[PDB]
């Protein structure tokens, strides 16, 4: 929850926190990316 | 019913049973290994049913996969029974053992979280003023606070008394999903216990509960006459 979403040209990006699998309660490092024509969902990790 | 059916023909006398004598002197060493049977077996039970297991699934597995055979083993024929049983035992006590202290933990968690809401505010009889209550108030929120803190300590203790129990690596992936599971009933137990009195202060504050009873006020406001204007210690305003 309270996470965000930023959209570009065919791409949604979300970079959002306070969350986690089972139980677990964190802010997230990673921005996950999906593609709208097919909705396959990537995740993406910078170099910096 | 046979095996008592024995016993009542020798006290009569009369006649007995052809070859049924090897199970009568045989019988009482039934009676203490089906006892001593029994004992390990409801354990199991017990044991079965005690999980929520998706953490420590290899012991459980591995009472199973101990277990899986005997069964197959078991024939009234040729009872080696003593040993089985005991080996079960020095497993089956281990096991039953760390289940508990587990379980304990948690209990007592529960309990540690009750124990330290009990009502975040008391008031005072008749009324005394805003900051008279912050002096008050201050002197019981320290004491408050502090016993929050102390079965905190208790709480974090009692986890590591799980890992010493359990004897699994806190690098596993088991461990680290009851290691969320266990601070998530910390934070729900958190969040009942802030609610609590965070109600205990919605019933003094409400007007519609307060009229009802013959409840006093609580707070003071002081009024002094202003020039620019109606001038209030509280300034009745955030």
């Amino acid at each position: 929850y309270g996470h965000s979403a930023t959209f570009f040209e065919g791409k949604v990006y979300i970079f959002g926190g306070h969350g986690g699998i089972n139980y677990q309660r964190l802010a997230f490092n990673d921005l996950y990316v999906l593609e709208t024509e097919n909705f396959e969902w990537t995740r993406l990790e910078p170099k910096g | 019913r046979l095996l008592k059916e024995v016993k009542y023909f020798l006290l009569l006398r009369l006649e007995v049973p052809t070859t049924a004598k090897d199970i009568y002197t045989k019988a009482e060493t039934y009676r203490t290994q089906i006892v001593a049977l029994d004992m390990i077996v409801d354990n199991y039970n017990h044991i079965k049913t005690c999980l929520l297991e998706p953490l420590v699934k290899k012991k459980i597995q591995d009472m199973e996969e101990e277990v899986k055979p005997g069964i197959e083993e078991i024939r009234w024929k040729s009872t080696n029974i003593d040993q089985f049983i005991s080996k079960s035992k020095s497993i089956v006590d281990q096991l039953f053992e760390t289940v508990n202290k587990m379980k304990d933990s948690l209990q007592k968690i529960h309990k540690s979280l009750a124990n330290f809401n009990v009502k975040i505010i008391e008031r005072k009889n008749r009324p005394m003023s805003p900051d008279d209550y912050d002096q008050f108030l201050k002197a019981i929120f320290s004491n408050k606070l502090t016993i929050v803190k102390d079965n905190g300590n208790q709480i974090q203790k009692l986890v590591k008394e799980v890992l010493d129990a359990v004897k699994a690596d806190k690098k596993q992936n088991s461990w680290k999903n009851y290691n969320d599971y266990v601070n998530v009933i910390v934070i729900e137990g958190i969040s009942t216990a802030i609610q609590t009195a965070l109600l205990h202060l919605n019933e003094q504050i409400n007007p519609v509960f307060i009229k009802r009873n013959d409840i006093s006020p609580l707070f003071d406001i002081r009024l002094e006459l202003g020039q620019s204007g109606i001038q209030f210690d509280p300034e009745i305003g955030e």
